[PDB]
């Protein structure tokens, strides 16, 4: 009728339709899972290879938003790289004025509040992009937040985003995780990915993984090559069996 | 829709070829039914 | 973020009407009844207070505001739009008082408050205000009663009504208003002409009255109104 | 049909039409290939003429002394995004006294073409780029879209009837890493020769080659600098 | 009349031929979209907020789902509605509160900090450029000369002072339960109030809570800091209401 | 309710008839449409399973719904 042409228009129902649609553009992307343990956070992206022509392990969906804050995205990728720069810019103005790495509880509320300002006006279009911020500190432990197009942030112990959002949240509910060292989680993540992926709907995939926890001393990296292989071998074995 | 859930849990069993259901069968069925129930059109309260 | 729209939403129709102001006058006529009665030494502004449970605290808001030591308002229509105009008036009064060191005359204040409401029928991306202000004041020896409309016009009255059933109340007042009243009826006769449009029982916390004599405008304490409600005072 | 008049509206399906369309502006453009080795990156572009008395529009635009691009789409937009890159690489010489490394250049194009796909009544840039550069990580190719995504490729093609090239390039992607310089350009031409009609062939008046290497600042070849590469070229039989 | 369309009038915020703003009568329907309910009850020494807390999964952390926000140290408030808009308006409250203290030097009354949340909302009504926020703030806090107080401000602006309110899905049903316990009248001690709030929410939803299904915000005159009661303290009142 | 023939003058019941459906419902014939084979529906392999298990399976193996204790969808 005319309740979808604007973010500035409630519908008679009671809900802004332009934000609804944005969230459905996320649901049509590949899957990313986060899972927080007791001494770190591990990230997992199910990056599809759509040709053999794209270079391997390149054009990632795992940003560094700060020197101790991962960001794993799903959804329309262009708008993702845009947020990853607004966040870097915030987590720099925070170290400038307050002089210490920004606390992830706050970096989240500030990046959600920036997404929210884009669902109010008609002059802009709400972001098509849900994403998780992980972080580790020794004064706060691991924290894992997840933002979405609405502009909502919520603490999580695990979560997933994308086209297999449902199947993956099961695998993490059937997993103890307030007791496992970082090292043991990475094996679980790989195994969960392999399960939730369909090779009858997609071709193949590359498995992307990220520490951030006690192992690395509060930095955020990508898992080293050797440990990534071990997690792929232990994941083919749980699909055999 | 709870009558559906109990059936769906049955169907996974017939698919796997068991003579019995389990605690996952009812866990999956609630996720499935719950997706289509939300998808399939919004229900409004009609007061008298 | 945004820039803002630039194009007026109040537009002429083939009739020669500004449809938006015509409608905003119908919002005015949904609002709570309000009467105004210039006396011969004071002005009375009485109004039907809004409530719809016993949970509301009938002393946390006021439909009768003071704008200056010598000015008052009541309104009829949308309650949010009233707190905006009460607040642009109180500032107008303070710029006037800051340049002439003299309380702003009541003819002046209505003529400026009106030009703010006129600005919202010819500005970009806004709707007109949804209220009619009834402005009393007592300067230079006289009392004054004005009324500005969401249009922007304003008319001096000797007594009037606005809001719901303001055609029954302007008739009722037309007869009962014989000049040279004392200040104390305008209250009495005012309260009566609220009753010609009010269903229920009036109490000290259910209507709000404000007077405005040489001593300056003042809202009437709940006790004070309970006495005029002897329906004999 | 109402979700096509702005970048600002989403579609019930969860896309944006104005961004989809823009990318049809790219498939109207003239075929162009890009592949790499481990020492050279090459841009081979099939120019085009709109008459018999007329020259051919330049597909390869020189950016800096280690970055080329090959446009495909509105040319007025291609020189609006080329001036911004020329300006980004003169900002780096002037502040850091180094060449701007390509990965961090494609990330600025990414930040500047993202913007107008989210503001009212502005459009996406109707041009796709292939960015052949060589810095301290060997050779790169980068495909840019009007959507504002981008990709690190090992050998990409855009434009019209580009799909025919993409398959040729996907069967030979193994051989590319071991080529000398002249052997690589042969591949690029043989891939670009699969995008034509079957009736005509690559001449010297509608091919443009761009080579950047470890010791070779980005050059461009036209007319009779292209002849040392068409001569020696295999015959393509039907 | 009778609901007609002026063409544009359900897509921006301009008057209908009737004399209403369809765009604001819709933004109220967002508050009930949330699916939560919050009651607030005033005593004679303290004001209480009690909120239903709904953790849908076992994954969500339970300590970062809250609806109770600290605006000052002497002003709490509960947010019902679209969670995005909510947090956006709480952020804005905190700003005003601390801007007030900075300009006048005596921390802000609960009266005025609503009047300003109300007036920011009102602008979103009057312009066409944006929608109004789809949420509804209820502030509580002890005033230095009027006892405790409760205020609720709506998406349109209109804000008022209360003795007991609710907001959200069962906003009609609650205020019928409450007004009965207000015309009777009690002492309204600290234990009286918390009692009336939980029993109102518990009967209108039919839950009969676990300490982990409500969060209870409270502010007493003896100690004017805004506390959020832990699960240990909440349970003392639930098993005391199971006895009585 | 029953339909019955009747002698068109002396109103005698002559026989009982088979119930009758509107000719537009008999026109909605159970046709005989040419085989097409589930192998000749491209993609959509999952979909075929989801339908067959709900419609086709209860036509022969209702035994497997009775042993589990459920009713087909």
């Amino acid at each position: 009728t005319g309740y979808d042409l604007s973010a500035s228009t409630f519908s008679p129902d009671g809900r802004v339709f332009q934000v609804e649609y944005a969230m459905k553009a996320v649901e049509n992307s590949s899957t990313a899972i986060g899972i927080r343990c007791k001494d770190g956070v591990v990230f997992g992206v199910e990056k599809l290879v759509l040709s053999k022509l794209y270079e391997e392990g390149s054009n990632k969906r795992l940003f560094n938003v700060d020197r101790h804050v991962g960001m794993a995205v799903a959804g329309l990728l262009a708008d993702a790289r845009s947020l990853a720069d607004i966040a870097r810019e915030e987590a720099s103005n925070f170290r400038s004025n307050f002089g210490y790495n920004i606390p992830l509880k706050h970096l989240a509320d500030r990046v959600a509040m920036y997404v929210h300002a884009y669902t109010l006006y008609s002059a802009v279009r709400p972001f098509g992009c849900s994403f998780m911020l992980g972080s580790y500190s020794v004064n706060d432990g691991a924290q894992l937040y997840m933002i979405d197009p609405s502009g909502v942030s919520y603490g999580y112990w695990g979560c997933a985003i994308g086209k297999a959002r449902q199947a993956a949240k099961t695998e993490i509910e059937k997993l103890q995780m307030k007791e496992m060292t970082c090292r043991d989680i990475v094996k679980e993540v790989a195994k969960i990915i392999y399960i939730v992926h369909d090779e009858v709907k997609d071709k193949a995939f590359e498995l992307e993984l990220s520490w951030v926890g006690e192992l690395t001393n509060g930095r955020h990296e990508i898992v080293p090559k050797d440990i990534r292989e071990e997690a792929e071998k232990y994941a083919k074995e749980s699909l055999k069996e | 829709d709870l009558r559906n859930v109990c059936t769906e849990a049955g169907m996974f069993a017939i698919r796997a070829d068991h003579d019995f259901v389990v605690q996952e069968d009812f866990m999956k069925a609630v996720r499935k039914v719950a997706d289509s129930k939300k998808l399939e059109s919004k229900l409004d309260y009609k007061p008298v | 973020a945004e820039r803002g729209y630039s194009f007026s939403l109040t537009t002429f129709s083939p009739s020669g009407k500004l449809v938006q102001i015509e409608y905003a006058l119908a919002a005015v006529a949904g609002g709570a009844p309000s009467v105004g009665i210039k006396a011969a030494n004071g002005v009375v502004l009485a109004t039907e207070k809004k409530q719809k449970s016993i949970l509301y605290d009938e002393r946390s808001v006021h439909k009768v505001e003071p704008i200056t030591k010598h000015i008052g308002l009541v309104y009829s229509g949308m309650g949010p739009d009233y707190r905006v105009l009460v607040h642009r008036a109180r500032k107008l009064a303070q710029q006037y008082y800051l340049v002439y060191q003299e309380p702003i005359p009541t003819a002046q204040l209505v003529q400026r408050v009106a030009s703010v409401m006129q600005e919202y029928t010819q500005s970009g991306g806004v709707r007109p205000f949804g209220v009619s202000l009834l402005i009393c004041g007592w300067n230079e020896g006289r009392p004054y009663l004005f009324q500005s409309d969401p249009s922007g016009a304003y008319f001096a009255w000797k007594a009037t009504a606005m809001g719901k059933n303001y055609v029954n109340g302007k008739t009722f007042l037309e007869k009962r208003y014989n000049e040279d009243l004392e200040l104390e009826d305008a209250i009495h006769t005012a309260i009566l002409t609220l009753k010609e449009s009010f269903e229920g029982q009036m109490t000290e916390d259910n209507i709000e009255v404000g007077i405005c004599n040489e001593a300056g405008f003042r809202r009437l304490t709940p006790t004070e109104v309970k006495d005029y409600l002897a329906a004999i005072a | 049909n109402q979700y096509d008049n702005d970048v600002t509206v989403w579609s019930p399906q969860g896309r944006i039409h104005q961004i989809e369309y823009a990318m049809e502006a790219v498939k109207q453009g003239s075929a162009t290939v890009g592949l790499k080795s481990k020492t050279h990156a090459v841009l081979v572009a099939l120019k085009r003429a709109q008459s018999e008395l007329a020259a051919h529009q330049k597909k390869i635009l020189h950016v800096d002394n280690h970055i080329g691009i090959s446009i495909a789409g509105l040319t007025a937009d291609a020189r609006l995004l080329c001036n911004f890159m020329r300006q980004e690489c003169l900002d780096s010489r002037f502040v850091f006294d180094r060449p701007l490394p390509v990965s961090r250049l494609v990330s600025l194009i990414g930040s500047k073409t993202q913007i107008p796909t989210q503001r009212y009544g502005r459009r996406p840039y109707g041009v796709g780029l292939l960015i052949a550069g060589y810095d301290d990580m060997g050779p790169h190719i980068f495909q840019t879209c009007p959507s504002a995504n981008y990709f690190d490729c090992r050998a990409m093609s855009i434009g019209a009837r580009s799909q025919s090239a993409r398959t040729y390039l996907e069967r030979h992607m193994s051989e590319f890493m071991e080529c000398n310089l002249n052997e690589l350009v042969k591949h690029g031409l043989r891939a670009l020769r699969e995008t034509l009609p079957a009736e005509q062939d690559l001449t010297t008046k509608n091919v443009s080659i761009g080579i950047v290497g470890k010791d070779l600042e980005f050059t461009i070849y036209d007319d009779d600098d292209v002849s040392p590469f068409l001569e020696g070229l295999e015959e393509r039989p039907q | 009349s009778r609901g007609s369309s002026a063409g544009f009038d359900r897509h921006i915020t301009i008057f209908s031929p009737e004399g209403r703003l369809y765009q604001v009568e819709y933004a109220f329907k967002a508050i009930n979209q949330g699916g939560l309910t919050s009651v607030a009850v005033r005593g004679k020494d303290c004001a209480v907020i009690v909120t239903q807390k709904k953790v849908p999964d076992k994954l969500l952390d339970s300590s970062t789902v809250t609806h109770l926000f600290k605006i000052t140290e002497n002003i709490g408030c509960v947010m019902t509605g679209m969670t995005a808009d909510s947090r956006s308006q709480v952020q804005r409250a905190r700003y005003e509160a601390a801007n007030w203290k900075y300009k006048y030097g005596y921390e802000i009354p609960v009266d005025m900090l609503c009047k300003r949340i109300a007036d920011i909302s009102q602008v979103y009504t009057q312009n066409a450029e944006m929608r109004p926020l789809g949420c509804c703030m209820i502030l509580i806090g002890i005033d230095e000369e009027q006892g405790p107080q409760v205020y609720k401000c709506d998406p349109a602006g209109y804000y008022c002072g209360f003795k007991a309110t609710a907001a959200g899905v069962k906003q009609t049903e609650s205020t019928s339960f409450l007004e009965k316990k207000v015309k009777k009248k009690f002492d309204w001690t600290f234990e009286q109030t918390v009692e009336t709030a939980i029993t109102c929410l518990s009967t209108v939803l039919s839950i009969d809570f676990k300490p982990s299904e409500i969060e209870v915000g409270v502010v007493t005159v003896e100690n004017p800091k805004f506390r959020i009661l832990t699960e240990a303290e909440i349970d003392a009142h639930l098993v005391a209401l199971a006895e009585r | 309710g029953d339909l019955v023939g009747v002698n068109k003058d002396s109103y005698l019941i002559l026989e009982t008839l088979p119930t009758e459906y509107d000719s537009r419902v008999k026109a909605m014939e159970v046709d005989e449409r040419p085989t097409e084979q589930y192998s000749d529906i491209g993609g959509l392999d999952k979909q075929i399973q989801e339908l067959v298990e709900a419609i086709v399976l209860p036509m022969n193996h209702k035994e497997k719904f009775e042993n589990l204790g459920i009713q087909p969808p």
